[PDB]
């Protein structure tokens, strides 16, 4: 029946051009039932699911169908508003019947091309209606069906189409820019259609230059100060990347002259990224993004510098990026004047040098040649005197390693061979990427057959039973001996080796393929290692070191003057603590096993939780693990992290309550060390686990000691949480705000009840004492500000504040003298001189403001300033002064005089018409929020004059503005009692402008419309 | 290839359980499970 | 205060600015950035290697103009 | 040669110059050819040459008889030109 149908359109075209009669509507009386029929297939094939063909082929003759009946009806015209919702009902029911071909090429691709060619040849106007509207159908349908890039990359083959749906497709994906790094698959495909629209950008240089011109900012930049704080910024880097090929080597015009203004804020922030120790691959991605920029030698003078740290990491070994790095360099020795190359290349001349000398002896002539040649064109500079010599190999001691006594059958002589290198070697193989797992198992055996042999083989089941059923093992109390690591003097030649063989058995304990053969091993080894150390640093059987009163000195360790009679069994801690700070997180499961493993081993041989909490060996455990948060890697502090939340949660309370405070200072110092760039997602989980750990010390109760222990802890951690009130640094300072709250939430306490016995620490920091507000820097000004607020915000008022007493008027008279000076011509201070914003800080004095309400002595002077801001020109600005507007409405009153004299500039420009821009509505509708008591019915219809103004200008102006008008008509929304006789004129209006610019689906003028439809 | 293993680097040797002698239900099943993974780990040649 | 100015299809100018209070040169490339320059020397070096750069691939130009206010 | 760098690299890194100057000098006899001579290609490319000889230069610390074999060499190219300006 399609088949017929198919050539029958042309009979019905034949006999409506011969006189003029009705075959408008009946063409589209079909369209509406083939809409429906894309229905009935797409709705019932889930529920039904030769089916496969007979519906590939119905799919494939009723498109064929549709795009036939289109091409007689376009061959423009303006498309009527009513089809076009025919077409919205088509394209979405289009997407659920295109699922047949998924369960079932060359004829898929096929009729995908007719399909996505029937929007080419449609009105251009309507084409952007309808595709805006449903944009985001569209691309909940790709993330479901991979298919649809075959449509994807079929919108640029020669169609106009391209110039025209990107510039919503990018919109949208800027819209939900910040989504990106959370989920996986959701960033990959967006990514995926950042490509793809960048392909097409870059393969038509037409009509596409124009369309990135703009909103080109926020791609860049966005994506930088978005992937500090995100779980795999990975995605955000691969989008730069794909950008830079786009704006250059290609289409370059208007994209270079817009680039150029964030060159300065981006060139110095890849060299900071790079300067880190993330990873293997991301320093190497780093490396990509801050070289090859679409940049010409011009205008990269003055960052010349900050180019040459990059090139020393890219001539490190990788094979790529030697290559682009000598070709780097070689465009810089083409033209250049070497003679101001060499003023340039001095701080890093000795490092590049090297490089250069070391790239001559791979294997390969494509580098060797071309570094030979760049050596080459240097006239001198290649052999001058360096300042720093060679680095030199040398040997700290003079000891023997570990040996194996290997005897022969000739003249009974033993050989001692030693393997020190064999443990490294075995170790680069359990780390290398790819080599197979023959070697892997003879890597793991001599791991194994070292570390069995080294160890003595006794006591069998004679000495191990009389020990373990001696008295005074649960009955003499643990003496308390603190051992600790910062006594250590000097790691032994040895202790490093028998280091590196452990981590080996770890890592070689969660390998597939030798897990099964390995996990008895490595735990009956550990059981083995907490059993001969519980019965060295026990009650019977103590060593002189392990005395009631003994010192945590050098006899502890295994040293060299001064040992602990050899190879205490204190290294397995150490293993723990460097395989959980491994790169790759696949180890943070066996370490806390081998965690429970240990304690579970010391609670059955000691006869209580509790009493093992008290041992000796406890104590270096948690110094170790906290040592593991100081390193300035990222990963090191995740694998500490989590060492603090295994052993919060599992071992009993009453630890805690002694060791909260060692745990509190190594959560603190993780959110402080990552400020420019943190991690991949550390700090989210840092404020779970401070969070966990103080609902749970918090958590009221019953013996006299367990609350005697609670109450000293709480004592302990409260005094260092007031400390970080006044913190120059956002991140603690929040958090500590935050710890308040929830501390007092816990208890049945309030907030100023914690902070009562530690009020000294605050009496002279939260004030100005001996110190001014311009001799500091503007990060202790914004805290200090805030502190402020924070202290005077609080029903119960502490530190109460009044002017003429002491001190209060030259800190009250120097937040007034703030709020001034708004254009930086004026604040050319050398205090204020790195400032690109200046906005936050002005943010923080406005809210000291609103703040203090109770002095009605003085309120003209804060009054005048908070309607200062509120008048102010920036909108972020305006937007946080009506948020103080707000705070401070809980005042007293408001009084209408004070307002008259204050909105006077307001109605002066009122009556102008180049004055009501986007910045004044929106001053407008903001004033009126609040005190819903300041129009009358005059000034209603006023503005009902003005929009029927501002509705004649687009219908000219047409043939910005749009939100414009549909924000004026949003402020009678907020405006109460508007009068009732203006509802219809400005309905008529509206299906005016609707009727002449013909739109009907969800006009910007329908939401805020509805909504001030139905208040009467 | 039929000899066990023996080092003379005595001052790297992990020391025993019962060295501390010499410097002067579930705890009887540990002590087997122990005492049975030891009899099976000195069978370790050079080999 | 010495304010010298450069003139170059495409239109690139290079600025020489000198605050009063130090002889300290600034610079900026105008299509707030700002250039550290040290004494005079270097800033003859930096403008004609900025020259030497801009009249290589242009190749449409050929000129040279220059003035100053100040 | 030894993995560091000292006096018996030298020789190497120091002919490294003169072998590009071969490659780079035998361009002026190919833009000296009669049928390719007075055209841009011959112009513009000589002048670079020039110039690009006349910026670089090794360090004092070497022996005379390297600055010599460097100038000389350019001195034989550099009387050339007189040789087919003499028979505007």
């Amino acid at each position: 029946s399609c088949k017929l149908l198919l050539n029958l359109v042309d009979c019905i075209r034949s006999k409506s051009e011969q006189e003029s009669g009705n075959g408008r509507d009946v063409l589209m009386r079909m369209l509406e039932v083939f809409v429906l029929k894309f229905h009935t297939i797409a709705r019932y094939q889930l529920s039904a699911i030769f089916q496969v063909t007979d519906c590939r082929s119905l799919v494939k003759t009723l498109v064929c169908g549709v795009k036939t009946i289109t091409w007689g009806i376009t061959s423009n015209k303006q498309l009527q508003p009513k089809e076009t919702q025919i077409y919205i009902k088509l394209v979405k029911y289009a997407m659920q019947a295109l699922d047949i071909y998924q369960v079932q090429m060359k004829e898929e691709k096929e009729v995908l091309e007719h399909f996505a060619g029937v929007f080419t040849m449609m009105n251009p106007l309507t084409f952007k209606e309808i595709f805006q509207t449903t944009v985001p159908y569209m691309v909940e349908r790709i993330s479901k069906n991979y298919a649809l890039q075959i449509v994807a990359n079929s919108f640029l083959a020669n169609p106009t189409t391209s110039a025209l749906f990107a510039t919503i497709l990018v919109e949208y994906l800027l819209d939900r820019l910040p989504e990106m790094g959370s989920n996986v698959e959701l960033s990959n495909l967006y990514l995926k259609l950042f490509k793809l629209v960048f392909g097409s950008v870059s393969l038509f240089a037409a009509e596409n230059e124009q369309m990135l011109k703009p909103h080109l900012h926020k791609i860049v930049n966005s994506s930088m100060e978005l992937a500090q704080t995100a779980k795999e910024p990975y995605n955000y880097f691969l989008l730069l990347r794909a950008l830079f090929r786009s704006i250059g080597g290609g289409s370059h015009d208007l994209l270079y002259q817009e680039f150029l203004p964030l060159l300065p804020n981006l060139l110095q922030g890849l060299n900071m990224l790079q300067s880190g120790l993330h990873k293997q691959h991301m320093k190497d991605l780093f490396v990509e993004l801050c070289l090859t920029v679409p940049v010409r030698l011009s205008s990269l003078l003055p960052y010349l510098p900050m180019l040459m740290d990059p090139l020393v990491s890219a001539l490190n070994g990788s094979q790529t990026l030697v290559s682009q790095g000598l070709r780097t360099l070689e465009l810089c020795v083409d033209n250049l004047q070497p003679d101001f190359l060499y003023d340039h290349i001095q701080p890093v001349r000795a490092e590049l040098m090297q490089a250069l000398w070391r790239t001559l002896r791979n294997p390969a002539d494509s580098i060797s040649h071309v570094a030979y040649r760049v050596l080459g064109k240097f006239g001198g500079s290649n052999r001058k005197m360096l300042k720093e010599s060679q680095k030199l190999h040398y040997v700290v001691t003079e000891v023997q390693g570990p040996s194996i006594t290997v005897e022969f059958s000739d003249c009974k002589a033993s050989l001692q061979l030693p393997m020190e290198k064999a443990i490294e070697t075995a170790l680069d193989c359990l780390k290398s990427a790819n080599t197979e797992p023959y070697y892997r198992r003879q890597a793991w055996e001599v791991i194994k057959c070292f570390l069995v042999a080294m160890m003595s083989l006794e006591d069998n089941k004679h000495a191990l039973y009389q020990l373990l059923a001696h008295p005074n093992f649960t009955e003499k109390t643990i003496p308390n001996v603190i051992i600790s690591h910062r006594y250590k003097a000097q790691d032994t030649p040895a202790r490093k080796t028998f280091e590196q063989a452990l981590t080996g058995a770890f890592m070689s304990a969660v390998i597939k393929d030798l897990r099964p053969s390995a996990l008895p091993f490595v735990a009956s080894l550990i059981r083995h290692y907490t059993m001969v150390a519980v019965a060295q640093q026990c009650g019977p059987f103590l060593l002189p070191c392990y005395q009631v009163g003994s010192q945590p000195s050098t006899a502890m360790f295994h040293s060299e003057e001064n040992g602990s009679k050899g190879m205490d069994p204190l290294v397995l801690i150490d293993a723990i603590a460097i395989c959980m700070a491994y790169e790759e997180k696949e180890l943070c499961k066996i370490g806390e096993v081998a965690l429970a493993v240990i304690f579970d081993v010391a609670s059955i041989i000691l006869g209580s939780k509790e009493r093992a909490c008290q041992l000796p060996l406890f104590s270096y455990i948690v110094e170790r693990l906290c040592a593991c948060c100081y390193e300035q890697a990222w990963y090191a502090k995740l694998g500490g992290v989590v060492s603090i939340k295994f052993l919060m949660e599992r071992l009993p309370l009453t630890w805690v309550l002694q060791n909260q405070q060692t745990f509190l200072k190594a959560l603190l110092f993780v959110m402080m060390d990552l400020t420019g760039e943190v991690s991949n997602g550390a700090v989210a989980m840092a404020k779970t686990t401070l969070e966990q750990l103080l609902m749970r010390c918090a958590t009221p109760l019953r013996a006299e000691e367990i609350v005697a222990a609670q109450e000293k802890s709480f004592h302990h951690v409260t005094h260092d949480l007031v400390r970080e009130v006044t913190s120059p640094n956002s991140t603690v300072r929040k958090q500590a705000m935050h710890s308040l709250q929830v501390l007092a939430q816990v208890t049945g306490k309030s907030v100023t009840v914690i902070m009562e016995p530690h009020k000294e620490v605050l009496q002279d920091m939260v004030p100005p004492k001996k110190h001014l507000l311009r001799h500091q820097p503007a990060n202790a000004q914004i805290g200090l500000m805030e502190g402020n607020t924070f202290c005077t915000t609080l029903q119960p008022r502490l530190f109460t504040m009044d002017l003429n007493v002491v001190e209060h008027k030259v800190f009250y008279t120097e937040l007034l003298n703030l709020c001034e000076a708004e254009d930086s011509a004026l604040t050319k201070l050398p205090c204020y001189k790195s400032l690109p914003s200046l906005v936050p800080l002005r943010i923080a004095a406005l809210n000291a403001l609103a703040a203090c309400n109770y002095l009605p002595q003085s309120r003209e002077k804060i009054i005048a300033a908070l309607f200062k801001a509120l008048n102010s020109t920036n909108s972020e600005l305006q937007e946080a002064g009506e948020a103080c507007m707000r705070k401070f409405l809980e005042g007293a009153t408001i009084e209408v005089d004070q307002i008259h004299t204050h909105m006077r500039p307001l109605l002066m420009m009122l009556g102008d018409y180049r004055s009501l821009t986007l910045n004044v509505v929106n001053r407008l509708t903001s004033v009126t929020r609040l005190f819903p008591n300041s129009f009358n019915d005059k000034f209603c219809d006023q503005m009902m004059q003005h929009l029927r103004k501002w509705m004649e200008v687009v219908v000219i102006t047409h043939k910005e503005e749009m939100k414009i008008c549909s924000a004026i008509i949003n402020l009678f929304h907020l405006i109460p009692a508007a009068p009732q006789t203006l509802v219809k004129p400005l309905l008529e209006v509206v299906m005016k402008t609707e009727r002449a610019m013909l739109i009907e689906a969800g006009s910007p003028f329908r939401e805020p419309l509805i909504k001030f439809l139905t208040r009467h | 290839k039929s000899t066990p293993i023996g080092t003379s680097c005595q001052g790297a040797m992990l020391p025993s359980i019962t060295n501390v002698i010499n410097l002067a239900n579930q705890l009887h099943m540990l002590t087997n499970r122990h005492d049975k993974f030891l009899d099976t780990l000195r069978e370790v040649k050079t080999g | 205060d010495v304010k010298d100015d450069y003139v170059f299809y495409q239109k690139t100018k290079l600025t020489i600015l000198q605050s009063l209070g130090d002889p300290l040169y600034y610079g900026k490339i105008q299509p707030s950035n700002w250039f550290i320059i040290g004494s005079k020397t270097d800033a003859e070096r930096v403008v004609n290697q900025y020259q030497e750069l801009v009249q290589n691939e242009a190749k449409c130009p050929v000129k040279m103009s220059h003035s100053s206010s100040g | 040669l030894p993995h560091v760098v000292s006096h018996v690299h030298t020789p190497l890194l120091q002919a490294a110059q003169q072998i590009i100057e071969l490659q780079e000098a035998a361009q002026i006899n190919a833009g000296l050819q009669p049928t390719n001579l007075g055209r841009n290609n011959s112009l513009h490319d000589m002048k670079t040459v020039v110039k690009t000889w006349r910026n670089r230069l090794p360090i004092v610390s070497d022996d005379l008889s390297h600055w010599s074999s460097i100038f000389m060499w350019r001195q034989h190219h550099y009387q050339g030109k007189p040789t087919w300006s003499g028979m505007p």
